[PDB]
């Protein structure tokens, strides 16, 4: 939930540098961590509700976090609304 | 995509770990995957699916797993 949340903060940092915006984000609110073995090399996805005042206005926001290798070992791959 | 599936490994600790992986792929991989990830050792861990122990040769495939479905582990 920590290690989480250092990912959460990233994903609104990255969403608001990649569409200059200005999110407030707030906490995670749901959140798995998904390893894929898939390939040749291992990585893992992280997928994150997270809420953010917009405009000062709660709204619910969805986030895939893409993370090579394992955690205990980053990009943002998608930020939406719901 | 229907070559993948979901599958979680559960602990007695009520620690859930899930894994995508292609179903055949040697459950070898995603064990070793989940020993890094839990700081755990092999050597004292063991592997159950419907109560029967898991060989690091098999495949999901072969054990005909589900998208969704859990491995259990129990120390050694």
């Amino acid at each position: 939930s920590l290690e989480i949340e250092e990912l959460a903060r990233f994903a609104v940092d990255e969403h608001n540098k990649k569409e200059n915006a200005l999110l407030e984000f707030v906490r995670v609110v749901k959140a798995k961590e998904q390893i894929d073995l898939t390939q040749e090399w291992v990585f893992t996805m992280y997928y994150l509700t997270l809420e953010a005042k917009d405009g000062g206005k709660k709204k619910l926001y969805e986030a895939k976090v893409w993370v090579k290798g394992l955690t205990n070992w980053k990009e943002l791959q998608e930020f939406k609304p719901v | 995509n229907n070559d993948h599936i979901n599958l979680k490994v559960a602990g007695q600790d009520g620690s859930v770990v899930q894994f995508k992986i292609k179903r055949h792929t040697p459950l070898s991989k995603l064990m070793k995957a989940y020993c890094e990830r839990q700081g755990l050792s092999m050597r004292q861990i063991r592997f159950r699916f419907d109560g029967q122990p898991i060989n690091e040769t098999d495949t999901p495939a072969q054990l005909e797993m589900e998208d969704e479905d859990t491995i259990d582990v129990f120390q050694q």
